[PDB]
Formats: structure tokens, C-alpha cells, sequence
């Protein structure tokens, strides 16, 4: 999905 | 970006004929025959060439995982038609990957010639990129290590006009990446690996340090040289890493400088569309600026302006200084790694910044690195709030945030497990859908709207929140026509007729609305609107003194009637009162 | 097994044994010469790398450079007895 | 040097440090008749390229001081004037414009003999400038109106300059 991975 | 066209396979062909040199080679001092990080010289002609093809699978697997991997060793003519048919079936509308080596072969001619054969050096085969353009007609991206690299461009672009022109009794969808122009030949350095292109394309780091060490005139941190650089520790994605960091702060950089050159007509098509062609070119600009110190000039198709000029690279130069003078102490003693104030000054520069904006100025030029600060949990409190007071200027301001991406982010970070945060998303959804109502129900396809009627139920939050909150959750049940039922099994009905004698002007507004955009064509709160005498609160506050509030009210009431009417029965009582 | 140690032909001490790259001045005479008479020539480094013979056995070459900056080569090979060609 | 140059492609960075000295000795007391040896220098400098990316601040004084001398033959001026209009195409000349444009334009005011090549000297620089030259539009026009001075050049890409678009 994203381009970039976040630490949710 | 609707257009989410992906890559879905990689074909490696490499002609790395290991103990043959073509006849135009000059030899052999210098030759630094180091390719993959390997030197065929101690494994022989067979196991090195297995051993390198596992490498370059290794280096490509890092950027996109789940590519089909197709791989050829000096494949000669049907092996490679046979390659390019076999990718175009298992995907005809994706894009595919040609990853041309050439380290083995004559300098390209003007067809493509290349040195495949039945292991007979005299089998030259002469090649055509016209039947290359053929076999692979699908949107294709190329990647070429010749030396002579850019005579294949051009000779491409002929072809692909040539076709046209018959067509008339690919062109548009092909991207290339070519080491150098087609009047120079790569360097013969000692120091340096054969494959230097690859490297940087597909290795950022380990030759970007190398370079770093050797470049420098003066060094300015005594005792670090490569036999450190070659030991510093942790994984590429393990962000509290000296390794993660500089990846992090390597990629914000080299965002800020594609979006503060390109033109947007490029930068959402090669930035943003893909995957792999956004680590590529990002990764190109490196290969740029340092292959430019060699007297070699990559070459590329779109065409950029250059970019080495630019301010930015002198930050990345500080950082990397930074982190290398505590590389000695961390090995030998073990002292704990220390995070640089590198984002710290960015974000401060961007509230600087912000202390004065207006239209009749050049945007800021840090917004991507907002939007990587985002992505974390240690400065995201502060980058929330700056991007909020951003935003809070006119409508051209929030545009600015749409076009870097921050909605797709920002509809994630909604559904995260913190309370302290609602306040900014709030503030921040309430502008984004006050300048743009047309997002495709995002809002209420997920589970975001559940925040939002959470986040309206708390009694303790104040009323500039829930006035806020009661304005999102109008708009998506006017905007979507699917938040309809879900306003209703969250009893939104039962929140809005408590809410109805809050004091204050703005929320008695704003629930009469929500109560009258909600009694429209529901069959459900038709009935729920009916059952509940919700008529009888309503017509209060027509008593209200301030007259927006009794517009509000007759809104509602008449919206609430005109529609319960439909059935008329026994509403007809509330019909006529 | 039997198909990878054909290709084979030299090893590097970092991945059989760093302990002797390390070295160092060890104090001991070259393995070859001894003279009561004269100086002893010390051993002063080994070689970064042997090679390997290919034959029906395999034998590895060692390089030694002494205190006196000559380098001396000897052939290691294991599977033998060597006590009677010392007698000899 | 010249020869060796061309031989080593991207190698000479690490051997030029040594022969910065001598070079600054010939440009400070050339004694040729009249200035043939430095004439000569200014050639070999003119393919360097990118090898002065970290020393173009130590040999680009005396290059603007000998434009800046008229006492010197014509043909010296116009020597340094075309070696800076090649070492333009390569290196960025960004922080040194102010240093560059002030002498032009008293060149430009001084004498007709290097107004061509001044002009051209120009048009090079603004185009490597591109907007950031926006802040010396107007001195240079004030210069420029007082004689008759045109350019097809110069005058495209101040236009270009001031409508906001030049690409
Ligand atoms: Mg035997
Ligand atoms: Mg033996």
C-alpha cells in the first residue's frame, strides 16, 4: 500500500 | 494516483565471461575486476558466475521483494526471445525489467552487437534492438552497463521512430538508464568496482562511504578509514541504526531535492506511481553525482535537469561526518549510539519559515521531510502541530499538502492507538474537508468515521473539538450517501438531540445540521427520526436569540417533516403542529 | 562434495585461520635453517594466501618472510610419514 | 602538462596541489613578449574541467585581475575572457557572480575592443544563473542603455528571466 512503511 | 501500474518481473541477463577479454580491452593493473562485491579470480570460471548472479538476485530482491526473478547466463538468440515471451504471458500490462550487463562484450555498435555464443569466442552474434523492441512490447523499463552506453539510447529511439513511421502506411512507454554517453567509456579505477553503475543504483550506501573516505581531500575525522566503514553494524530497515538512520535521512534528502527541481508533470510520474522506478531514479541521482567526478555522464530517458549543483548535498556530507566520528569508540569500547539533530534543524527551519508566509512566495521546501518525520513516533507530536498551523493559511496551502502525499498517510495514522493526538487529526480532517469534500468516501469506506463519532461522544473535549468533529461528520454523511447507515448503528441521532442545549452558538448550529443532513432519504431514520419525538427538542430552539441558530432549526424541522411525511399516517398530528 | 573441489585452487588465511595472518615478530627461527654458529633468522609474517596443487593429492604452498627480507616457500602436505625421508 | 592531463582522465586531482604554486608565480611576473607564456597557461587551464572543483577559488583571482589590468596586450584580455566562457559550461559559478559581473560591466565601460566577447561572456553566466541573476538585472541594463549594446543572447534570456519561464 504506502510507499513508505510507518511505525503505527 | 489512480495510474498504479507495478512492476512484476526482473529478467538478469549477464555476459560476465570470466577469464576471456575482448580483444579492445586495455590491461591490467588497474582493472579492479571487483563486481558484486566479488572477485572471480579466487573461485573460477564457474562458481564466480553463480555466486555473482545470487548477489545481483540479493541486491534487487532489497528494493522490490515480491518480483518474479527470471535470470539468464549468456544466453545467445532464442534463449532471449524465449525469456521475453515467457515474461510478457505471465504478465501482458505490467511492466518488465531488462537489466543489460556487458562487461564481457565488444563495445556496442549501432545494432547491438553482442559476444554470446556455444562457448567459441569466434560466434559473434550480431543482435537487433529492434527485434529486443518486439519481443518486449509492453511497457519495459532498461537498464544498460555498456560503456558506449548511450549509442543504445539512440539507436532505440530510432528503431521505435522506424516502427512508428511503418505503423503509419513503445516509444512512449519505455524508461532507460544508461551508465554513460555514447563518446566515453567507463573508468578503469583501482579502487573502485566494475560494476559502479550497478552499485549505485542498487547499493546506495557501502560505495557512497567508500567514495566518501577516498574523495576527501583532507579528512576531517582522523582514525576512520574503510576498515572501520566496512564493519559499522545493523540491518538497512532497523531505523535506531546507524545504517537505518543514514538510509532515512539519504531518502528524505534526495525527495526534497526531486521535488524542489522537477516539475509536477514528473515528479507524480516518476516519484510516485511506482515502486521501483521511484528507488531508481532516486538512486540515479547518486550515481549522477558521483560517476560525474570521473569524467562520465549518465544518461537517462525522460531527461533531467542536473541536479548535482545543489544546496542539499552539502547537508548530507555534515551528517555523514557526524555519524563517522563516533564509529571508533562504538567498536572499540561500546559506547551507545547517539541519533544526529538532523530532522530536529529541519523541522525548526520549516517553523522559522512559518513565521511569516504568504501566497506571493516560493513554497516551502522542506515539506518531504514532514512528511518522513511522520512516519515516526519520536517528532511526529511536532510535526503534526506544524503541519496544522501550516495548513490553518488559505485553501492554496492545503493543495500544496495534497500534492506530496500526505492524505494516504494521515488516513493511517487516524486508526492509531493514541488518545493525545486527537486534537491535530481533528483540526487537520476538519481543513482538509473544508477545502476538498471530494475525497471517494475514504473516510467511511474505513473505519475513520468510528474515531470521529468517539471522538464527538467524549464529554470532556472542548467545544471547539466537538464543533469541529460535528462539522466532519455533516460532510461525509451529506458527501458519501454510504456513511448514511453507519451515522445510525452509532446512534449519532441519540449524541445529536443531547448535544442540542449545548450553550454555545457554533455547536447548536452544527447538531441541527448534522439532524437535518441525516432526515433526508433514510427509511431506517425515517422511522428512528419519527419514533424518538426528535421534532419536539428541535422546535426550541426556534427561540434561540441568535438568528443563525433559528435558520439552523427550521432547516432541520422542515427537513425532518417533509420527510416523515412520506408516510403520513399518524405523523400527520406532527404535520399540521 | 565431489563436485565443488575441483574448482578449489587457494585458500585465504582470514577463513582458515586469522590467528597466523595477525602475525607479529614470534620469535622463532625460520623452520628451515638453524646454526649455532650464525644469527637466527627470525620469522617475521606469513603469507596472506596459499595456493593449491592440483593432483591426486593436494599440496599447499607457504610463503615466509624472515627477519633478513628473504622470502622462503615450503610445501605443506599432509597424508604422509615424513620421519624417513629426514633419516634418508 | 597538457599531455599528461589527457592521459590521466580523472587522476590529475591528485598531483595538481603541486603545481598550483608555479603556475601563480607565472601569472604574478610573466615577462614573455608580452604575455605569450601566460596566454599559453590560460590554454592548458581551459581543459582541466571538473579537477577544479575544489581549487577554481585559488586560480580564478588572477584570471579576472589580468581582465581587470589594461595595460596588458588586447589578445591577453581576450584570452582570459573566453577561458572563463569555457570554464563556465563545466563548473558551477554560483558563488562567484558578484565577482565575475563587477568587472564586466567597467570592461564594458572601459573599452568597445572586448565589448563582443564581454557581452558573450554574459550570456553565458546568466544562462547558468538562470533566476538567480534576477537581482543584477537592473545595474547592468543602467550600464548597457548608456552606449549602443545589444545581444540577441543576452537579451532572450533576461526576457525569459523576468516572464519567470526559461527552459
Ligand atoms: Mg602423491
Ligand atoms: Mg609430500
Amino acid at each position: 500500500e504506502s510507499q513508505f512503511e510507518m511505525d503505527i | 494516483m489512480k495510474d498504479r501500474m507495478k512492476t512484476v518481473s526482473v529478467a538478469l541477463v549477464l555476459c560476465l565471461n570470466v577469464g576471456v577479454d575482448p580483444p579492445d580491452v586495455v590491461k591490467t593493473t588497474p582493472c579492479a575486476r571487483l563486481e558484486c562485491w566479488i572477485d572471480p579470480l579466487s573461485m573460477g570460471p564457474q562458481k564466480a558466475l553463480e555466486t555473482i548472479g545470487a548477489n545481483l538476485q540479493k541486491q534487487y530482491e532489497n528494493w522490490q521483494p515480491r518480483a518474479r526473478y527470471k535470470q539468464s547466463l549468456d544466453p545467445t538468440v532464442d534463449e532471449v526471445k524465449k525469456l521475453c515471451t515467457s515474461l510478457r504471458r505471465n504478465a501482458k500490462e505490467e511492466r518488465v525489467l531488462f537489466h543489460y550487463n556487458g562487461h564481457g562484450v565488444p563495445r556496442p555498435t549501432v545494432n547491438g552487437e553482442v559476444w554470446v555464443f556455444n562457448k567459441n569466442y569466434t560466434q559473434y552474434i550480431p543482435l537487433s534492438i529492434y527485434d529486443l523492441q518486439t519481443w518486449m512490447g509492453s511497457p519495459s523499463i532498461f537498464v544498460y552497463d555498456c560503456s558506449n552506453a548511450g549509442l543504445i539510447v539512440k539507436s532505440f529511439k530510432q528503431f521505435a521512430l522506424q516502427r512508428e513511421q511503418e505503423l503509419e502506411v513503445s516509444m512512449k512507454n519505455c524508461i532507460q538508464l544508461a551508465a554513460c554517453e555514447a563518446t566515453e567509456l567507463l573508468p578503469m579505477i583501482p579502487d573502485l568496482p566494475a560494476d559502479l553503475f550497478t552499485s549505485c543504483l542498487t547499493t546506495p550506501i557501502k560505495i557512497a562511504l567508500r567514495w566518501f573516505c577516498m574523495q576527501k581531500c583532507v579528512s576531517l575525522v582522523p582514525g576512520v578509514t574503510l576498515d572501520l566503514i566496512e564493519k559499522i553494524p545493523g540491518r538497512l530497515n532497523d531505523r535506531r541504526t546507524p545504517l537505518g538512520e543514514l538510509n532515512w535521512i539519504f531518502t528524505a534528502i534526495t525527495d526534497t531535492i526531486a521535488w524542489n527541481v522537477l516539475p509536477r508533470d514528473l515528479f507524480q510520474k516518476l516519484f510516485r506511481q511506482d515502486l521501483l522506478v521511484a528507488s531508481l531514479f532516486r538512486n540515479f541521482l547518486l550515481a549522477e553525482r558521483i560517476m560525474r567526478s570521473y569524467n562520465c555522464t549518465p544518461v537517462s530517458s525522460p531527461r533531467l535537469p542536473p541536479t548535482y549543483m545543489h544546496a542539499m548535498w552539502q547537508a548530507w556530507d555534515l551528517a555523514v561526518d557526524i555519524c563517522l566520528s563516533q564509529l571508533p569508540t562504538i567498536i572499540e569500547e561500546g559506547t551507545a549510539f547517539r541519533h544526529s539533530p538532523f530532522f530536529a534543524e529541519q523541522l525548526t527551519a520549516f517553523q522559522v519559515w512559518l513565521t511569516m508566509g504568504v501566497e506571493n512566495r516560493n513554497p516551502p521546501e522542506q515539506l518531504p521531510i514532514v512528511l518522513q518525520v511522520l512516519l515516526s513516533q519520536v517528532h511526529r507530536l511536532r510535526a503534526l502541530d506544524l503541519l496544522g498551523r501550516f495548513l490553518d493559511l488559505g485553501p492554496w496551502a492545503v493543495s500544496l499538502a495534497l500534492s506530496v502525499g500526505i492524505f494516504p498517510y494521515v488516513l493511517k495514522l487516524l486508526q492509531s492507538s493514541a488518545r493525545e493526538l486527537r486534537p491535530l487529526l481533528v483540526f487537520i480532517w476538519a481543513k482538509i474537508l473544508a477545502v476538498d469534500s471530494s475525497c471517494q468516501a475514504d473516510l467511511v469506506k474505513d473505519n475513520g468515521h468510528k474515531y470521529f463519532l468517539s471522538v464527538l461522544a467524549d464529554p470532556y473535549m472542548p467545544a471547539e473539538h466537538r464543533t469541529m468533529t460535528a462539522f466532519i461528520l455533516a460532510v461525509i454523511v451529506n458527501s458519501y450517501h454510504t456513511g448514511q447507515e453507519a451515522c445510525l448503528q452509532g446512534n449519532l441521532i441519540a449524541i445529536c438531540l443531547e448535544q442540542l442545549n449545548d450553550p454555545h452558538p457554533l455547536l447548536r448550529q452544527w447538531v441541527a445540521i448534522c439532524l437535518g443532513r441525516i432526515w433526508q432519504n433514510f427509511d431506517s431514520a425515517r422511522w428512528c427520526g419519527v419514533r424518538d419525538s426528535a421534532h419536539e427538542k428541535l422546535y426550541s430552539l426556534l427561540s434561540d436569540p441568535i438568528p443563525e441558530v433559528r435558520c439552523a432549526a427550521v432547516f432541520a424541522l422542515g427537513t425532518f417533516v417533509g420527510n416523515s411525511a412520506e408516510r403520513t399516517d399518524h405523523s400527520t398530528t406532527i404535520d399540521h403542529n | 562434495i565431489s563436485k565443488q573441489l575441483p574448482q578449489l585452487t587457494s585458500l585465504e588465511l582470514q577463513y582458515v585461520s586469522p590467528k597466523l595472518l595477525m602475525c607479529r615478530d614470534l620469535e622463532l627461527a625460520v623452520p628451515g635453517t638453524y646454526d649455532p654458529n650464525q644469527p637466527i633468522i627470525r620469522i617475521q609474517s606469513i603469507a596472506p594466501s596459499l595456493q593449491v596443487i592440483t593432483s591426486k593429492q593436494r599440496p599447499r604452498k607457504l610463503t615466509l618472510m624472515g627477519s633478513n627480507g628473504h622470502e622462503f616457500v615450503f610445501l605443506l602436505k599432509g597424508h604422509e610419514d615424513l620421519r624417513q625421508d629426514e633419516r634418508v | 602538462i597538457e599531455q599528461i592531463v589527457v592521459a590521466l582522465g580523472g587522476e590529475f586531482k591528485l598531483y595538481l596541489p603541486q603545481l598550483i604554486p608555479h603556475m601563480l608565480r607565472v601569472f604574478m611576473h610573466d615577462n614573455s613578449p608580452g604575455r605569450i607564456v601566460s596566454i599559453k597557461l590560460l590554454a592548458a587551464i581551459q581543459l582541466f574541467g571538473a579537477n577544479l572543483d575544489d581549487y577554481l577559488h585559488l586560480l580564478l583571482p588572477p584570471i579576472v585581475k589580468l581582465f581587470d589590468a589594461p595595460e596588458a596586450p588586447l589578445p591577453s584580455r581576450k584570452a582570459a575572457l573566453e577561458t572563463v566562457d569555457r570554464l563556465t559550461e563545466s563548473l558551477d559559478f554560483t558563488d562567484y557572480a558578484s565577482r565575475i559581473i563587477h568587472p564586466i560591466v567597467r570592461t564594458l565601460d572601459q573599452s568597445p575592443e572586448l565589448r563582443s566577447t564581454a557581452m558573450d561572456t554574459l550570456s553565458s553566466l546568466v544562462f547558468q544563473l538562470g533566476k538567480k541573476y534576477q537581482i543584477f538585472i537592473p545595474m547592468v541594463n543602467k550600464v548597457l542603455v548608456r552606449h549602443r549594446i545589444n545581444h540577441q543572447r543576452y537579451d532572450v534570456l533576461i526576457c525569459r528571466i523576468v516572464k519567470g519561464y526559461t527552459l
